[PDB]
């Protein structure tokens, strides 16, 4: 029976080496803002599966840290979201999220969508974030209130990155998000190996 | 708004009828358990190697 | 003045083994440093530690004491093995270069391109050229060259001198040397551009770090390994140019460059941990 | 048990004066990381300011900033919100909320509209 | 009209309380202060299961104490002899995002689940010879976070929703609920008996019930923060629970009260799993700072160090005969402890 065992086991590894050769040619995404969504989808060969966390609470704390181990976390914001200040929140969100020990590895890929909205809407931010009155550009509004919450969003990011992580802005078509989602993610793995080198 | 408190005051009444020890009692329970199985422990009191099969048949 | 000579002998001696000999221990003891690029820095530590160990106070005897004395065929063993150890120290660098061009130039791929399987076949191809370039010729004479003196030399138990052919030494330096050096030279500068690349993303201080870190590494390399093979081809060339002493004093800087390898590529944080831990 | 009771809310005219009071019980005060929400008639809960534990680190929202003072006292356990030249869109209920772990810089949950260590909070009405 | 039901409360309260504070006769560290210090425990791995890829969530044993279950975040459950270290069963789940998994008592079918808010039930012994799904329990409205077979058609299950449940595995119904936490449930651990269990959730409170009924016995408080692991005395009297606070608490049920705390001031790292050992003298808990502490249970002061994981322990593995302990962590590697 010890001979029986050792085949199986011959067996299991085979297959279990098999997996592995798989498991390493793919890259996870975590997608924030039944239980779990997939969507797989692959650039120039390379395969990204991507989750979207739907049908729970709203209590994050303890499932997120699941996702320790992801390559990315890409962070979907509404640029101009009884209206509560919702752009606070996912402020405050990402903040959370950037100072967990269990995310100070994570880089985030940031999405800054509906700039028709802001753009329809500027012609009410100032309400909140008393500093845009002060804030200058580095119509005109727009570029001023998108730039201003990106600025917001990297200054909350360059506070404790340590050099581990980074965050890609871009404003927002699912052409160019994939084809960017790719490119931050390469850029993500080349930093980590530079980083590793002793180089950056 | 008003069952909530209803049926809160009908569960802290299920969990107020209760025969409750002392606390020594308690200790001493598990004191003389904990004492009554102790040969029984192999992580306690380390075995021989040769009935441990993590170390020889 | 010759005390000076044994004492720096000597600390060259220890520097050296101790060095590789901590790098090797502190590899093999902690599981968070079994990673895949130290198997090539395990390579060149046994390697840079057997020359340590009996490459250099044999010829620190040389030195000192003016002759050979241990005779013809341990006068052969010690030349085969100094050469066996030079390259593949100077190949496990290549090597190493090579991992870190691949991994960054095809960051996707290198997952599949590098594994522990292809690692070890990659050391022990190299250390098959090594052994394949040093042992077999010179244990087959094919090393030996014509000349009065050089048969004088082959002749005498008491000699052990590097005289060579025009063909031996040419292929010795072509295989030990220059190829790695052009291998290492690519890929860095590959490496440097990436690097510089993702800087002027990210926004002084980084450009300084990486322009400080390939510095040391090609620097250290090619001024300690660099004169001695020159000298080398231009002797086989030229035998009235150079002296003797300052071949001797290139090879020695050539066997120093040793201890600087544990210095240069194992100071991450993790290797200072088990350091301290160690020591 | 983990409690935190909040007082000193009542009617104000607009441009008043006001000063809120949370008293905690049931933990070391001094290892968390606290913070005041807020939430108004017909709408979501809403972070207004919160406070590090040293009581160095402090952050309003835009919507408050100069006019709101966050102050914790350890010695006695307890949170202030000074809240100075009170507007009428600042009625609504509020609540002191402590992070859920000790000894971080992050703090998650704390609008969660169900989280556990979030007192019952008290009023606030700035009208004629 | 509700005054006098909040003065109801209140009343109820004043009661519980004092009627809690009079059995208070002497606390656990008097009446323990004349036992035998046990002495450093200086345990070796003898084990080392490789295989997996990613983080390992959870392990259970079996009621053989050679076989055991492991279930990684890579998508594998993975089934060992822990005597050869061989690997039985190789088990490719649907969801990679496992929490929790679960070895039947019969040795015949294993269960697992996670963020698919659904309990899969994957049979061993089939006249094909390939293990396969042989049951989906769905009807949870958050993730899994820990499940126990009762028997062969039986699993209690608990989820993110703030619920339990018991299942019955033939129809795939949900035949009890187990409603009254108000937080995220992160473990539940099963009586000796199989007719109480214990929960414990992100309220930092845990809750007694029994299974015939569906309903809650008492509920415990005194952590500061989460619960992550709950786990029984083996006598069934009392249980231990790890949190996010950096303690442990062992609490007692016909006292109704805490018996005893383990902390440490340069502690200052979560409690993610506990058990006891066969004795129940020994309690082993896993911390977030890559180690295992060995507490002495009856004089609560630290005993052993189990230091051999480069990441966070995530789940502790006491064996029913107690020879052994296996630690899993987030470094994909399981390791066998004496
Ligand atoms: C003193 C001699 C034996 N050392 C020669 C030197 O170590 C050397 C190393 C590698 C070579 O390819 C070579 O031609 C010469």
């Amino acid at each position: 029976e010890e001979k029986g065992q050792r085949e199986a086991n011959k067996k299991i590894e085979k297959q279990l080496q098999k997996d592995k050769q798989v498991y390493r040619a793919t890259h996870r995404l975590l997608l924030l803002g039944s239980g779990i969504f997939e969507t797989k989808f692959q650039v120039d060969k390379v395969n990204f599966h991507m989750f979207d966390v739907g049908g729970q609470r709203d209590e994050r704390r303890k499932w997120i840290q699941c996702f320790n181990d992801v390559t990315a976390i890409i962070f979907v914001v509404a640029s101009s979201s009884n209206q509560t200040n919702r752009l606070q929140e996912a402020l405050n969100l990402f903040k959370s999220i950037w100072n967990n020990r269990w995310l100070r590895t994570i880089s985030v890929i940031l999405f800054l969508n509906k700039q028709d909205l802001l753009a329809e809407k500027v012609l009410k931010i100032e309400d909140y974030f008393p500093e845009f009155a002060r804030y200058t550009t580095p119509d005109p509004r727009v570029t001023r209130a998108k730039y201003f919450i990106r600025d917001e969003f990297l200054r909350i990011s360059t506070a404790s990155g340590d050099g581990r992580h980074y965050c890609y802005p871009h404003f927002t078509v699912d052409t160019e998000n994939i084809r960017r989602v790719f490119n931050d993610c390469r850029d993500i793995i080349q930093r980590m190996h530079l980083r590793q080198y002793e180089l950056l | 708004s008003i069952a909530q408190a209803r049926k809160l005051v009908e569960q802290l009444k299920m969990e107020a009828n209760i025969d409750r020890i002392k606390v020594s009692k308690a200790a001493a329970d598990l004191m003389a358990y904990c004492e009554a199985h102790a040969k029984e422990d192999p992580l306690l009191t380390p075995v021989p190697a040769s009935e441990n099969p993590f170390r020889e048949k | 003045w010759e005390a000076g000579m044994s004492l720096l002998m000597a600390l060259v001696v220890l520097l050296i083994v101790a060095g590789n000999v901590l790098v090797i221990a502190a590899i093999g003891s902690t599981q968070r440093l079994q990673t895949l690029t130290n198997l090539f820095i395990t390579s060149l530590a046994c390697a840079d530690l057997v020359v340590g160990l009996l490459v250099v106070p044999f010829g620190a005897t040389l030195v000192v004491r003016g002759t050979w004395l241990w005779g013809s065929f341990l006068c052969e063993l010690w030349t085969s093995l100094d050469v066996l150890c030079v390259t593949a120290s100077i190949e496990t660098l290549c090597v190493i270069a090579i991992d870190r061009y691949l991994a960054i130039t095809s960051p996707f791929r290198y997952q599949s391109l590098m594994t522990r399987a292809r690692a070890k076949v990659i050391i022990c191809t190299v250390w098959a050229i090594s052994a394949l370039v040093s042992f077999l010729p010179i244990m087959m004479h094919w090393w030996r060259d014509e000349d009065p003196q050089a048969l004088k030399c082959y002749q005498d138990p008491g000699c052990c001198d590097f005289v060579t052919n025009r063909a031996y030494a040419i292929a010795s330096s072509i295989i030990s040397f220059y190829i790695p050096l052009l291998i290492m030279i690519f890929v860095y500068l590959r490496v440097y551009r990436e690097a510089k690349e993702q800087i002027r993303k990210i926004d002084r201080f980084r450009e300084h770090k990486a322009l400080k870190t390939l510095g040391i590494i090609m620097g250290v390399f090619t001024l300690c390994w660099l004169p001695f093979f020159l000298v080398n081809i231009v002797n086989v060339f030229n035998r009235d140019l150079v002296p003797d002493w300052l071949f001797v004093f290139f090879n020695w800087l050539g066997y120093a460059n040793s201890a600087f390898n544990p210095i240069i590529y194992c100071r991450s944080p993790d290797f200072r941990k088990a350091f301290k831990r160690l020591l | 048990q983990v409690q935190l009771q909040e007082s000193g809310g009542g009617l104000v005219q607009p441009g008043g004066s006001l000063r809120l009071s949370c008293a905690a019980s049931g933990f070391t005060f001094s290892n968390y990381k606290m913070n005041w929400v807020r939430q108004a008639p017909g709408k979501g809960l809403e972070w207004v300011s919160d406070i590090s534990q040293s009581g160095a680190s402090i952050s309003y929202t835009g919507s408050v900033k100069g006019r709101f003072t966050i102050s914790r006292d350890n010695a006695k356990n307890t949170l202030y919100l000074q809240m100075n030249s009170l507007k009428p869109e600042d009625t609504a209920v509020y609540y002191c909320a402590r992070c859920p772990a000790p000894f971080t810089r992050d703090c998650f949950d704390v609008t969660s509209t169900t989280y556990a260590y979030r007192g019952q909070g008290t009023q606030v009405t700035v009208s004629s | 009209e509700l005054d006098q039901l909040r003065q109801e409360a209140e009343q109820l309260k004043n009661q519980i309380r004092d009627a809690r504070k009079a059995c208070a006769d002497a606390t656990l560290s008097q009446i323990t202060n004349n036992i035998d210090p046990v002495g450093r425990i200086q345990m070796r791995t003898r084990r080392t299961l490789r295989g997996h890829l990613a983080k390992i969530y959870a392990m259970h044993w079996g009621t053989d104490s050679r076989l055991l279950v492991s279930a990684s975040q890579d998508g594998k459950l993975i089934i060992w002899d822990s005597y050869t270290t061989n690997k039985v069963h190789a088990i490719p789940l649907r969801s990679s995002w496992v929490m929790t998994c679960a070895y039947a008592p019969s040795g015949n079918y294993v269960a697992c689940g996670g963020l698919d808010n659904i309990c899969s039930i994957y049979n061993l012994k089939t006249r094909e010879g390939n293990v396969r799904v042989s049951r989906e329990l769905a009807g949870h409205t958050g993730y899994l976070s820990c499940c126990r077979f009762l028997d062969d058609n039986q699993i209690v299950t608990s989820s993110g929703d703030t619920t339990c449940a018991l299942w019955d595995i033939e129809t795939g119904q949900q035949t009890t609920t187990f409603t009254g936490h108000t937080g995220d449930v992160m473990s539940l651990s099963l009586a000796p008996d199989t007719r109480l269990f214990v929960s414990g959730a992100c309220d930092a409170s845990a809750k007694l019930w029994d299974v015939r009924e569906g309903m809650c016995r008492q509920t415990f408080t005194g952590h500061e923060s989460d619960i992550n692991a709950i786990c029984f005395f083996p006598n069934g009297n009392a249980f231990a629970t790890g949190s996010d606070d950096a303690t442990c608490r062992l609490f007692d049920l016909r006292a109704d009260q805490e018996l005893m705390t383990y902390s440490h001031d340069n502690i200052i790292c979560g409690i993610t799993s506990v058990s006891f050992s066969k004795s129940g003298r020994l309690l082993l808990a896993g911390y977030d700072d890559f180690n295992c502490n060995v507490w002495d249970a009856l004089k609560a002061d630290r005993a052993g160090v189990l230091a051999g994981h480069d990441n966070r322990v995530s789940c502790l593995g006491v064996t029913d005969d107690g020879m052994a302990v296996a630690t899993g962590s987030w470094d994909s590697f399981l390791k066998i402890w004496n």
